[PDB]
């Protein structure tokens, strides 16, 4: 019953609530929905663990500081979302991962690269570009399409994946420091 | 220039005294007045070897800094037989120009199993301190250590 808090990040237009949405509801934008989107808690299995996903949207929150430093802290995990037709999207994607690499003041957070809309045939940022981006950065790139589903559950469960091999990581060597911190004098 | 600021800090330090407590009793088992800090010579110390049957020692250094340091630190290597056994950080933070100052850290025994005897220890431990302020390095010194 443990809660991983993940949140959406990328410009405005790529997705993030269709991602979110699909993930959520297990369908693509259909009928309206006049509900107000921020958190949302849903109960998932990942590798045979229940725990709890606390999934934030930033579209509406990015455009105010105090909530930007808020979700940036809070967040244990980062969807850094592009789309896959609009390039100015992608050059964007450093500036959010530099942003909460400093809120967070550590450099290794739990993220994910998300290359969103791959269902559009008029491409402008390459699966290899996207590649590159996320081998400099250390982290996973996964291809999305809000649209069709494709890819929208990998996406947030290897960030979960993310996230747990950072906690498992983190429990060894509190662990490590209690053993080596003793003397023989 | 961080040449000339670690030259400064070590013209302006000074260690004024240190001793070591059992932590549970709060009895000062060891004390020394001389600045085993000092680069150039290996100094001894002979501390009672019963420092090694306490459950964890308080040490206390009282030094005395010219020069304001934001990130004043130490790292020691406690070799035996030149064989490096331990490596211990600690740090004391913000020192204010003209101050003096007591430091003191907690060091707890390893369990009995890995205890090494007085009689095995004596004269073949080296601690090897390095003062610092952040990455800058101040001053290496050497002790020798004897148990009697
Ligand atoms: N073709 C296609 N359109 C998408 C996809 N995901 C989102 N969209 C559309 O892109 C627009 C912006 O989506 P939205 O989720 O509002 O983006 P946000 O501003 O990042 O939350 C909407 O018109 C969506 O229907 C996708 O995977 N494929
Ligand atoms: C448990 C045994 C200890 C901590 C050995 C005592 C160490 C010294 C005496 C030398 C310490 C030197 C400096 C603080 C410069």
């Amino acid at each position: 019953g443990t809660e991983y808090k993940l949140v959406v990040v990328g410009a405005g237009g790529v997705g993030k609530s269709a991602l979110t949405i699909q993930l959520i509801q297990n369908h693509f934008v259909d009928e309206y929905d006049p509900t107000i989107e921020d958190s949302y808690r849903k109960q998932v299995v990942i590798d045979g663990e229940t725990c709890l996903l606390d999934i934030l949207d930033t579209a509406g929150q990015e455009e105010y500081s105090a909530m930007r430093d808020q979700y940036m802290r809070t967040g244990e995990g980062f969807l850094c979302v592009f789309a896959i037709n609009n390039t100015k999207s992608f050059e964007d994607i450093h500036h959010y991962r530099e942003q909460i690499k400093r809120v967070k003041d550590s450099e290794d957070v739990p993220m994910v690269l998300v290359g969103n809309k791959c269902d559009l045939p008029s491409r402008t940022v390459d699966t290899k570009q996207a590649q590159d981006l996320a081998r400099s950065y250390g982290i996973p790139f996964i291809e999305t399409s809000a649209k069709t589903r494709q890819g929208v559950d990998d996406a947030f469960y290897t960030l979960v994946r993310e996230i747990r091999k950072h906690k498992e990581k983190m429990s060894k060597d509190g662990k490590k420091k209690k053993k080596k911190s003793k003397t023989k004098c | 220039a961080k040449d000339e600021r670690a030259r400064e800090i070590l013209r302006g330090f000074k260690l004024n005294w240190m001793n070591l407590r059992d932590a549970e009793t709060g009895k000062i088992l060891w004390q020394g007045t001389e600045d085993l800090s000092v680069p150039g010579v290996e100094h001894e110390a002979r501390v009672p070897k019963k420092i090694l049957k306490c459950k964890a020692v308080s040490r206390e250094l009282n030094f005395s800094s010219t020069e304001q340091m934001e990130k004043f630190r130490l790292e020691q290597k406690v070799y035996f037989k030149g064989q490096c056994l331990e490596e211990w950080f600690f740090e004391f933070g913000f020192v204010i120009p003209n101050s003096t100052n007591t430091w003191q850290s907690l060091i707890e025994a390893a369990p009995e199993s890995q205890m090494m005897p007085a009689s095995v220890l004596t004269g073949n431990v080296i601690i090897e301190t390095k003062f610092f302020d952040d990455d800058l390095l101040v001053s290496t010194s050497r002790v020798r250590l004897f148990y009697v």
